[PDB]
């Protein structure tokens, strides 16, 4: 996921400007986003949330708009149990468990349901599970006595002043991710939100781990308020970014240090380069327009290409197979972008696949490790040319056994196929530098991919007044079998060819196709 | 200072859909509104809805058998059923009207449209403003915070 809010000051009309940009499966169930547009006398929204919300996660109107990234808040705690005795061990004693028989019904192969028991125990920490390995394991989930996620993110989407957004999200009711607002009072606003359980020692890795659950010591009790939490608001550097990275550039120049903080809250992990891209589109551009917000989006850079090309290339072509040396001349001449045109990308992604592994996010092959204080700049270089150089071998290998050729064509090979609409890819894999992303799957038998997460609804919004909007959806607004509104936008996507979003009852009216009245009474 | 332009005021309730099947909808309140949102959303999304709200009540292995046994067993021994029945009663008046009325419009649209729902998720029918809070918390504390994978010791593909 990304996210941008740019201050009036950046921008040349001054108004704020805001990216929502979700990523997410495009085949699941829960994570599949709906857009609408909500009307009554006393508010408005428009914008995308997962289906089944009954708000909109992802807002905006003519005041005001939020979107959402992960953030990994560590909301809960796995606990290694020492079973003994029929018990558990704790603080030195032997400890009964809670014990509760329920049943549900299992429905059989014929249409009856058969009646099935089901033992569930609890230790203090929580509800407890076996695993496969026979590790007994309890839960301890932060929050479960949080009622308000619904009518606090409807509150914050709603909100009249970012005061009243501020006094919405303070409530602690929405238990995870990164939330970004804009709005067009000139308000820009970076929060690391969750409910984060207060710990008196260990850092993040210790309480993503198998926390030891034989002491009171490590049973947690209460929460961090959020003004315990990461946040920025109207930053010196006129924007507010988070592209799943941890919360220590949200902008340029920052605003603290991962040490102002508990360490447990979140990692101090290298930056993707997508995250890297990030901070700089925003932070490279001023005066912005809504239309170069908009081509910034676009960004599909093979930010690896430019951190390793340059040692591999030289180092390849010395190799004597001129298989080899073919496949460095190719790699040379390209322009490091994930355009359908080009014949040297796919090519790429295998030798990136090995020089850091399959979801490219190792870092051991470089030669300059990421830092802190080059953050946006390294990880640079390649630590071992000549075993670089062995999986370049390779990886012409299984580029021709993929695709058929060292050569084919970005976009003939990543297709986006939806129903019988059938159109070119372009962009990529996040962990590559691809802003805008497209997580292709593995080629069938013919080598063709398609998407199986990425962009999926799109939106970017200026707070002018009327405000101005223009949205995607991937996979459409609807997945009923039948329905013509699941393929419908593809092909725009492929042109990057974005909708007006409608907002203005005059503008609806001029776009209307089908009239639903309702009534409704309790 | 420089006021927003003026907000539209809806004297009568209606789905206003445009060419790609984005619903406006316009309520005279907000249970209307709400009404309205859960009406569109079984129109566009109706079965995965239905299915995902049956999984939310711990129900998935009683409608759809062994496929679905083992989030049955992740929800019911999280008691995610029944804290959803709570939360549910702990809603402020105003907020549960809304939830109500969202539950609604998705049974009137399933009534209005019987043709549109697949058959193995109409033992579902009827849902209620519980059956939206409770998927509502699978989503956010047990698939997002909480993920079975991590409690379980497993976790999906790239």
């Amino acid at each position: 996921s990304n996210s941008w809010a740019v201050a009036p000051g950046k921008t040349a009309n001054g108004n704020a400007l805001l990216l929502q940009n979700p990523h997410l499966s495009w085949t699941t169930d829960y994570f599949t986003y709906y857009e609408a547009h909500l009307v009554t006398p006393d508010f408005e929204i428009y914008g995308a949330t997962q289906i089944g919300l009954p708000v909109i996660r992802f807002a905006f109107n003519q005041r005001m708009g939020i979107t959402n990234t992960v953030n990994g808040m560590v909301g809960a705690t796995n606990y290694r149990l020492t079973l003994q005795d029929g018990g558990y061990l704790y603080d030195g004693q032997v400890r009964p468990f809670e014990r509760r028989q329920a049943s549900y019904r299992l429905r059989q192969a014929d249409g009856t349901t058969v009646d099935k028991p089901l033992e569930i125990r609890s230790s203090v920490h929580g509800p407890v599970f076996e695993r496969a390995d026979g590790t007994a394991v309890a839960v301890r989930v932060a929050g479960l006595d949080r009622p308000g996620m619904l009518e606090q993110y409807f509150d914050m989407i709603t909100a009249d002043s970012f005061d009243d957004y501020e006094a919405a999200l303070a409530r602690m009711q929405v238990p995870t991710f990164n939330i970004v607002y804009a709005d067009r009072e000139g308000t820009i606003n970076y929060s690391f939100n969750g409910v984060a359980p207060k710990r008196a020692e260990g850092d993040i890795a210790f309480w993503q781990g198998l926390v030891p659950g034989d002491s009171s010591r490590y049973l947690w009790t209460e929460t961090h308020p959020l003004d315990d939490l990461p946040r920025v608001t109207n930053p010196p550097g006129g924007f507010v970014q988070n592209s799943n990275d941890p919360p220590w550039t949200p902008t340029w120049p920052v605003t603290y240090t991962p040490k102002d903080f508990p360490s447990y809250l979140a990692p101090q992990t290298p930056h993707s380069l997508r995250a890297q891209q990030s901070v700089r589109l925003m932070s490279e551009n001023d005066d912005l327009t809504l239309e170069r917000f908009m081509a910034l989006q676009l960004s599909h850079r093979a930010v690896m290409a430019d951190r390793t090309l340059p040692d591999l290339i030289p180092a390849a072509l010395i190799d004597p197979d001129p298989e080899v040396q073919a496949a460095a001349r190719l790699l040379a001449a390209w322009d490091r972008e994930f355009t359908s045109d080009s014949r040297a990308a796919l090519l790429f992604e295998e030798w990136a696949r090995l020089f850091a592994g399959q979801n490219f996010a190792g870092q051991a092959g470089f030669a300059t490790p990421w830092s802190l204080d080059k953050p946006v700049s390294t990880p640079y270089g390649v630590r071992d040319p000549k075993a670089a150089v062995d999986q370049l071998r390779t990886a012409i290998a299984n580029t021709k056994r993929k695709y058929g050729a060292i050569d084919r064509p970005f976009g003939d090979a990543s297709r986006m196929i939806l129903n019988d609409v059938n159109v070119p890819g372009a962009a990529g894999y996040g962990n590559l530098g691809s802003f805008r992303v497209f997580t292709w799957s593995d080629p069938d038998e013919n080598g063709v991919r398609t998407p199986v997460h990425g962009e999926t609804w799109v939106a970017m919004i200026e707070f002018s007044t009327p405000v101005r909007a223009y949205g995607l959806m991937s996979y459409g607004n609807s997945r009923q079998p039948g329905t013509t509104h699941y393929s419908d936008q593809i092909e725009r996507v492929s042109r990057a060819d974005f909708r007006e979003l409608l907002l203005r009852r005059e503008q609806v009216e001029a776009a209307v196709q089908e009239r639903t009245p309702f009534n409704f009474k309790p | 200072p420089q006021a927003p332009i003026a907000a539209y005021k809806p004297r009568s309730n209606e789905i206003l859909w445009d060419g790609y099947g984005v619903p406006h909808i316009y309520g005279v309140d907000a249970p209307s509104a709400f009404y309205g949102y859960g009406w569109a959303q079984a129109r566009s999304h109706g079965d995965n809805i239905l299915r995902l709200y049956g999984e939310a009540r711990g129900k998935g292995a009683e409608y759809w058998g062994p496929d679905y046994e083992q989030t049955t067993v992740w929800l019911l021994t999280n008691g995610v059923p029944e804290r959803a029945q709570q939360w549910y009663a702990q809603q402020s008046p105003d907020f549960r009207a809304n939830l109500d009325a969202f539950a609604a419009g998705i049974n009137a649209y399933a009534q209005q449209n019987p043709d549109d729902i697949s058959p193995d998720v109409r033992q579902v029918l009827p849902v209620s403003g519980a059956d939206v809070v409770a998927h509502a918390h699978r989503l956010m504390n047990f698939l997002y915070v909480a993920s079975p994978g991590r409690t379980l010791g497993e976790g999906d593909p790239p």
